[PDB]
């Protein structure tokens, strides 16, 4: 489903923005484990499971690094 | 030793975003422009410090369009370091001018009429590191006169061999083939080893 | 022949740009940027002889510096790599330690060393002791 | 700076008095006469997240002169 992939990408972008603000090289580099955990939780075998903030908070225990 | 460069580069390195660096570099450019215009800047060491600072300004990534006549004036000197800095500045910054190129050629021609390997080597490096039609025209018959079997030290021989190589690479039609081939060929059998390297390259 | 010699750093600043042929204004910057992009990606478990466009560069890592000589296609590969190592060792025995700070604060000495051991695009001198002796004899004379 | 002018006068009769017009001057100065000075200028972008220091900023002052009249 072509639109589903784009919608999932937008949801992932929103999740990353809520987690550690704007997407930058430093934020990605400092939060490798968080990104791996997020991709493991939001997506499995290609089915984009629910990405609600309340549901994702329970299944994710890693906290990103913020650099302003 | 030189004192102005240490403090100048030390200040310009530990700088903030490009705004502060641009402000500092423009302030230094204004200061050097004021120092070049008028005043009693006849001392060679002050010209050295200013030329080196300006060269670092250029190499940092900014454009330089002045301080060239006062820099080529450094060549006519007896201090080795002044000649070295002037030659380095001429090699780094190249411009197409009539009077300036003629003055540089005259300075180099005066330089080659010396009797010490250091000045001859510096002049040869200046000729070969840039390359130009004027240099080849005014020195087509001078480099082989150095490479011919005359009383010259080994270092200037290597420099002359590589300079003739560069001139042939850039001005193929301006290099003759007179009675110096019989000297360059037998130069390969000469003693020393770097001389053999330069002769083999040529 | 040698096209140019570069002494870069990890970030990308060019600590020594020495071109042996006439390039354009933006061409030099484009070449530096693409050489940095090519060199930085590779690691130790890779060949040092990486080719690009119509040339090939000979990159060799040293602490925080990426010495790079760009040679012609037909030119030998290992010889210029060892020339790079010889140049690095001459710098090491000259400054007593090679580092970015010494290159930045003594750029003209680096230029005169390069022109001493790399002139007109070929290898001017191949020895360390003789270059050091001739440079010291031409250092006390002022 | 000092300027000394000697102005020859025609004989005339009376009532001229030169009308005493004011002294007019024209100039521009690289600072604000009103004393206004820029203290800080920070640009913050939440989306692109670029550093404020990376924004090149140039501020220059040109104070033009209007009617600068001094009675004489």
């Amino acid at each position: 489903n072509a639109a589903m992939v784009f919608e999932f990408l937008y949801k992932m972008c929103d999740v990353m923005a809520a987690y550690f603000g704007k997407i930058s090289e430093e934020n990605i580099k400092n939060n490798f484990v968080l990104i791996y955990e997020l991709l493991d939780e939001i997506l499995d075998f290609g089915y984009p499971q629910n990405s609600e903030t309340g549901a994702l908070k329970t299944f994710i225990t890693q906290q990103g690094i913020k650099s302003q | 030793g030189m004192r102005g460069l240490a403090v100048f580069i030390s200040d310009i390195r530990n700088c903030k975003s490009k705004e502060a660096e641009i402000k500092r570099i423009n302030k230094e450019l204004a200061n050097i422009r004021s120092k070049f215009k008028g005043d009693k800047a006849l001392d060679g060491y002050s010209k050295k410090k200013y030329v080196c600072k300006l060269l670092f300004i250029f190499l940092l990534g900014h454009d330089i369009d002045f301080g060239h006549m006062e820099a080529v004036n450094l060549l006519s000197s007896n201090r080795y370091t002044e000649k070295q800095i002037g030659y380095l500045f001429i090699s780094v910054l190249v411009n197409s001018n009539s009077e300036l190129i003629r003055l540089i050629n005259n300075a180099i021609k005066n330089d080659l009429a010396s009797r010490n390997p250091t000045f001859m080597g510096l002049a040869l490096h200046c000729i070969a590191n840039v390359g130009s039609r004027e240099m080849a025209e005014a020195f087509a018959g001078e480099i082989p006169k150095i490479l011919v079997a005359g009383d010259t030290m080994d270092s200037v021989k290597q420099s002359a061999a590589l300079c003739l190589l560069r001139l042939y690479r850039t001005s193929p039609d301006l290099v003759p083939m007179g009675d110096w081939t019989s000297r360059v060929v037998h130069l390969l059998n000469d003693q020393h080893l770097g001389v053999v390297t330069a002769a083999t390259s040529l | 022949m040698i096209r140019f010699i570069l002494i870069q750093n990890r970030a990308g600043k060019t600590r020594l740009a020495k071109w042996y042929m006439q390039f354009d204004d933006d061409e030099k910057q484009k070449l530096i940027e693409e050489v940095h992009a090519v060199v930085t990606v590779r690691d130790a478990k890779h060949t040092n002889f990486v080719e690009f466009r119509n040339f090939k560069i000979i990159y060799r890592r040293y602490a925080g510096l990426y010495f790079c000589i760009c040679v012609d296609v037909n030119d030998n590969n290992l010889a210029y790599l060892e020339a790079i190592h010889n140049f690095v060792e001459v710098l090491n025995e000259y400054f007593h330690n090679v580092c970015e700070l010494d290159l930045v604060f003594n750029f003209y000495k680096v230029y005169t060393v390069v022109d001493e051991m790399f002139l007109a695009g070929e290898i001017r001198e191949t020895s360390q002791t003789k270059v050091l002796k001739q440079l010291l004899m031409l250092q006390s004379l002022e | 700076s000092q300027i000394s002018a000697e102005i020859e006068l025609l004989p005339t009769n009376d009532k001229k008095k030169w009308a005493r017009p004011p002294i007019s001057m024209n100039f521009e100065v690289p600072f604000a006469p009103s004393g206004l000075k820029v203290r800080y200028l920070k640009v913050f972008e939440p989306k692109l997240n670029y550093s404020d220091h990376d924004v090149i900023k140039w501020v220059r002052y040109i104070g033009r002169s209007g009617i600068y009249e001094t009675r004489c």
